[PDB]
């Protein structure tokens, strides 16, 4: 059923970042875990630390080892051999102190077993005398008796289970490697990327080219959980890569398997682009969620059912604390690589979702700048020569004949002040804008202001709660003022100018004219948001603005589009970061201050609390604002200038917090050897570089580049680095 | 009509002064967001070499010139098949196979560009047609460009030989010992400038113009490094992190990351100097 | 250097005076003063 | 050999030798050598500037450090030594 | 001449008096 | 002005800034006997170019 589809040319950017992620993540966990085993091979409490001299052993007077598996809730302890100074002379009491990492709870947890090196004990040993030490974990007592000769005696005051439990699960066994197994980590790292490249790959040629089944599933039911295709297709394609993986797992139980998962991770990553580069945008957000249901389900469900099948079948001193610890740090790096991992690509989803429509963007509005011609209108001092400049370039632009998909009729609303502007005195042409007065909130009729029994046609138009604020260079405006329709064709629209200037609309008492519209362009599916500002200081003075914005308007009803299941996500992720601050203040205490710390964790949670919350204003006033333009149509004029400032911020602040991550990556790389003297040497003159620059800057203030030519950081670093090259190189 | 997406408009001229043919094509793309976008190129390429003694010159130094490849190539296989299998731990044999891989496709790409020129005895049949000239220019471009990257790695190359006095030696010594250091913080400097690159081109990139695209965005802070910014668009281009973005970046790229440049490169030299004179000085 | 310690705390105090004397000696109720002596006196219209 | 037909700033060797002293002042103009050769245009201008000021520059300021610290050295040791 | 040259030569002046002062202060310490 | 200038002299009671000060003392006149130099190649060059 194959087809060889999508001829197109095109790119999708979510399945290319997802596998470049994907991969990224392995190629840094690689290091980590090859660094962990290098000192795996060098290694290969529960008791107290006194001797465990035999008190009922004898007649058999030889050598021989001994192992006692401390079995317990989530700690494996195994079998410690038995050595000595006299080779466990015979006729003799072995004594000697064995103890695993395993620090379970103080109760009856104890397996030991004698093996029988020649001759066999008839009786047993009592216990590895202990007591309490530390913990006092492992009960010691004896037994006057055991199990059969040359073999294991029954530990006492579901073993084939806890054996293979956690590091049988491949997922979770990374940190929990048997000390003398011989699936090091390597073959349980590259079998997790192959898994989850396998499922990304089976995933995608679902919904890309096997998708045309008798035309089996539509391609529309929506993206959430509901029984339906996002979901149902993760687990009918959890079980597709089971055979292949397990097929290379038993290999790596020669070494050709650690190349065939590599070809096999390639050529899956190679398909999945090609297929999903043709994938429409309500696709790849439910190509996202099969994935992880995938994964989900496969992990949580059918690794246990994979252990337990496995499980029935087989049943029918300073040295040591300093290599002990660095294990502790290594699976703390491992834990927070997959967390920094997973925050990363929700940040690249969320940012680099629709770069196509940021190019589109731009020149869809260096398109709109070109038509209107805004060299001209830019180049305007008298208030009058609005009038020709509307009439030649706006008004056959707005109407037109068959072009400039509209999208709601223009609008003139003004401001008036209802003060007479004085006019510049002759001078030194002051910039300011004086000559400043209160605004007016009354309404007028024909002409100008004569209330004769009601409300003219000149009303105030009173601003709504959510009208964006202009910002000009004189003051700050609203969304009120006296609005004016251009009509709806290019017949009656010059009659509504020759009356707008017939009864002196624009008197000197006006400040602004605040000409706006939107744009819609179907080809690339953008809005634009455009709007025209002439700024009236002084009487005929004019300043004149442009401001088009174009955007995308989706709404918080279109379903679960990806901005939206980016902000959950980003919410998430704060409230985990916030709640873990938390936590650690109250652990520690007070006192708190004079470092990154805190300060650096409160700023990265306000950040991501505040990119998702503004993708969620964004998208509701999106909604509200078609909604409302929808209900009705003809002369209204509803305005979407506020939904595309909020889409600039939003933008803005997924880009800063992607550049915080880029950051923290950069100097969190100063983990190698050879290039730990870089980070370390920034991290301590930095401080006095602040210092020195801003004891410079109020040099040059208290007076009324700095050190592009004098360069007076170099010798401090350079002493800085000197100083730190012979204090870890030498020692 | 509004359907239109692109126009070509192409013809050549031949000049019978100097012997040198000149293809011309204009290109106006109309966009599908509106407005109109022209480029062009001008391609002064050559069909009739053989006509004086001075081509005959060339000919026989590129056939030199392909003797001297077949011999380099003859020496590198000899030595790699017998000596030091492994070979690659030099940086001087890197190079080698570079230049001769990049001169190996020069000579094909010259070859398959000359024996295919059967268009000009086509046009030479009936002159009242098109002469379709454009995979020649574009051949040529390629082998312009070949050719171009060549000549610059064999003055790299040269630098094997001048190590003939002792004040040359230290110098050398110097670069060698301090290129893995030099990579290693160069790596960071990148990451912080592609950092900075797309927070660049995720603000600015839709109104600016100079951050338009990734690649644009690179050129411009390479520019700004320079000092060939104008600080204009910038700032009426958001009055709130536009300057923020500005004094930050050159803040933190030249004060920071070109004294630590400076200091790895002194320390080192430094370094080499007094082990040399303690050397000479204990001997 | 206790002694010494003690000097420049007197110094550090004697320059702080100064420079608050200096800045009382530029007290307020003056620059409106001189806006209207600078926008109004000297330079009005002869008429309207 | 790249930009020697259609720029009018590297058309001659001692030009193209002239111009690169003006890029190291940060005179260039850079709208003409991107549209010369979108390829291999940028990356001239890139790698020239990167290599250029970062390791040249910083190397003769170093030779000159070094050479200034061990003369005083020398100077001061040869002093107040006899 | 002008750029190289000088421009760092006035930079090593500079970084000796820098060093020779941290030096001076540094080896007061610990008598 | 002066009396800011002499405050900001004794707000160097921290070592860096006071490190800073003595580094530019001790060093004024190599400083200035370097800009003789300096001067006389850039006025033989300015005569040249004249």
């Amino acid at each position: 059923r194959f087809v060889f589809p999508e001829p197109t040319a095109d790119v999708n950017y979510i399945v290319m970042l997802t596998c470049a992620v994907c991969l990224v993540t392995y190629m840094v966990m690689a290091a980590i875990l090859h660094k962990l085993d290098q000192l795996d091979a060098s290694r290969g409490r529960f008791k107290y630390e006194i001797l465990v001299k035999t008190g009922w052993g004898r007649g058999s007077g030889t050598t021989a080892h001994v192992g006692i598996m401390l079995y317990g809730v989530d700690s494996r302890s195994g079998h410690r051999h038995l050595d000595g100074d006299r080779a466990f002379h015979r006729n003799s009491l072995d004594i000697f102190r064995i103890a695993t990492p395993h620090s379970l709870g103080s109760v009856w947890k104890i397996r030991v077993w004698h093996d029988n090196k020649g001759l066999s004990p008839a009786w047993f040993l009592q216990h590895v005398i202990v007591r309490d030490l530390q913990t006092a974990r492992s009960a010691f007592f004896l037994v006057n008796d055991w199990l059969s000769v040359e073999t294991e005696a029954n530990g006492g005051l579901v073993a084939e289970l806890q054996r293979g439990f956690f590091d049988k699960h491949i997922w979770l066994s990374i940190w929990d490697r048997p000390p003398r197994s011989r699936f090091t980590r390597i073959q349980r790292a590259t079998c997790c990327v192959l898994l989850i490249c396998l499922f990304l790959g089976a995933n995608a040629v679902w919904y890309g080219a096997v998708g045309d089944s008798a035309y089996s599933t539509g391609h529309v039911s929506r993206l959430s959980p509901l029984s339906v295709d996002t979901v149902a297709v993760g687990l009918v394609s959890s079980v597709v890569v089971y055979p292949v993986y397990l097929a290379i797992l038993f290999l790596f139980r020669a070494s050709l398997a650690h190349g065939l998962s590599l070809l096999l991770v390639a050529v899956a990553v190679a398909v999945s682009g090609w297929v999903g580069a043709s994938f429409p945008p309500g696709v790849s957000v439910a190509w996202l969620l099969s994935s992880s249901a995938s994964f989900l389900a496969s992990f949580l469900g059918w690794e246990p059912l994979k252990v337990l099948l496995e499980a029935l079948y087989f049943s029918l001193l300073f040295l040591a604390k300093e290599e002990a610890r660095k294990v502790k740090r290594l699976h703390g790096m491992l834990r927070s690589l997959l967390v920094y991992m997973l925050f990363l690509l929700v940040t690249l989803l969320a940012s680099y979702g629709d770069a196509s429509c940021h190019g589109h963007a731009y020149r869809l509005q260096s398109a709109i700048k070109q038509e209107l011609h805004s060299r001209a209108f830019l180049a305007i001092t008298r208030s009058e020569e609005l009038w020709p400049w509307m009439a030649h370039v706006l008004l056959p632009y707005v109407h037109g004949n068959q072009s400039s998909p509209e999208l709601g009729p223009p609008r003139l609303r003004q401001v008036r002040l209802q003060e007479a502007l004085y006019p510049d005195p002759p001078g030194p042409r002051v910039h300011t804008c004086s000559a400043a007065g209160g605004f007016s909130t009354s309404d007028y009729d024909v002409g100008w202001e004569s209330p004769h029994n009601g409300s003219g046609t000149w009303a105030y138009s009173a601003p709504d709660l959510l009208g964006a604020w202009s910002w000009g260079s004189c003051a700050v405006y609203d969304s009120g003022g006296y609005v004016q329709e251009l009509g709806l064709s290019l017949e009656e629209s010059r009659d509504r100018l020759r009356f707008l200037q017939l009864h002196n609309w624009l008197d000197n008492r006006s400040r602004a004219v605040f000409l706006e519209l939107t744009r819609y362009s179907p080809a690339v599916g953008l809005h634009a948001a455009v709007t025209l500002r002439l700024e009236f200081p002084a009487a005929g003075r004019a300043l004149a603005a442009l401001s088009v914005r174009p955007f995308a308007l989706r709404r918080l009803s279109a379903g679960l589009s990806l901005p939206l299941l980016t902000s959950v996500c980003l919410l998430l992720f704060a409230v985990h970061f916030a709640v873990a601050e938390a936590r650690t203040w109250h652990r520690e205490g007070r006192w708190r201050v004079l470092r990154l710390g805190a300060w650096a964790r409160w700023l990265l949670v306000a950040l991501t609390a505040a990119t998702a919350l503004v993708r969620l204003a964004q998208l509701g006033a999106a909604d509200r604002q078609w909604t409302r333009f929808v209900r009705g149509r003809p002369r209204r004029f509803t305005s979407f200038d506020q939904v595309a400032q909020l889409s600039s911020a939003a933008r803005g602040l997924a880009a800063s917090l992607l550049f915080l991550l880029l950051v923290k990556a950069a100097q969190q790389l100063r983990f190698v050897r050879q290039w730990s003297v870089f980070g370390k040497t920034l991290c301590r003159a930095l401080p006095e570089l602040l210092g020195v620059t801003l004891g410079l800057v109020v040099l040059g203030v208290a007076y009324a580049r700095l050190w592009g030519a004098l360069r007076l950081g170099a010798v401090i670093l350079r002493w800085r680095y000197h100083a730190l090259r012979g204090e870890l190189y030498r020692p | 009509d509004r359907g239109t997406r692109a126009t070509f408009i192409d013809f050549s001229v031949y000049n019978a002064n100097i012997n040198l043919f000149c293809v011309v094509r204009l290109l106006v793309e109309f966009p599908a967001t509106g407005g109109v976008i022209p480029s062009w190129q001008f391609q002064p390429l050559k069909l009739i070499r053989y006509v004086t003694t001075f081509d005959f010159f060339l000919a026989a130094c590129e056939i030199i010139f392909c003797f001297f490849i077949f011999y380099y190539v003859v020496e590198e296989i000899l030595e790699i098949r017998i000596h030091k299998l492994h070979y690659f731990r030099s940086f001087w044999n890197c190079l080698d196979v570079v230049i001769v891989v990049l001169s190996v496709v020069a000579i094909g790409i010259n070859i398959y560009r000359t024996s295919n020129v059967e268009v000009l005895l086509q046009f030479l049949e009936d002159q009242n047609t098109f002469p379709n000239f454009e995979h020649l220019a574009y051949w040529q471009i390629q082998f312009n460009n070949i050719a171009a990257v060549t000549v610059f790695f064999v003055w790299i190359k040269l630098f094997k030989f001048i190590n003939f006095n002792r004040t040359m030696s230290q110098l050398s010594t110097t670069m060698s010992r301090c290129a893995k250091d030099l990579f290693g913080f160069a790596i960071m400097f990148f990451i912080i400038f592609l950092a900075y690159a797309q927070l660049a081109y995720l603000v600015f990139g839709t109104q600016v113009d100079d951050f338009s695209t990734f690649q644009e965005c690179i050129f411009t802070q390479f520019r700004i490094i320079l000092g060939d910014i104008n600080f204009a668009e910038i700032e009426e281009a958001n009055r709130v992190l536009g300057p923020i973005y500005f004094t930050t970046f050159v803040f933190f790229m030249f004060f920071i990351l070109l004294n630590m440049f400076l200091a790895i490169i002194n320390d080192t030299y430094s370094e080499v100097k007094s082990d040399l004179a303690q050397q000479k000085a204990e001997m | 250097l206790k002694s010494v310690l003690r000097e420049l705390v007197t110094y550090l105090l004697f320059l702080i005076v100064l420079c608050i004397l200096t800045y009382g000696m530029m007290s307020s109720n003056v620059y409106y003063y001189t806006r209207m002596m600078s926008q109004l006196f000297l330079d009005t219209p002869v008429s309207k």
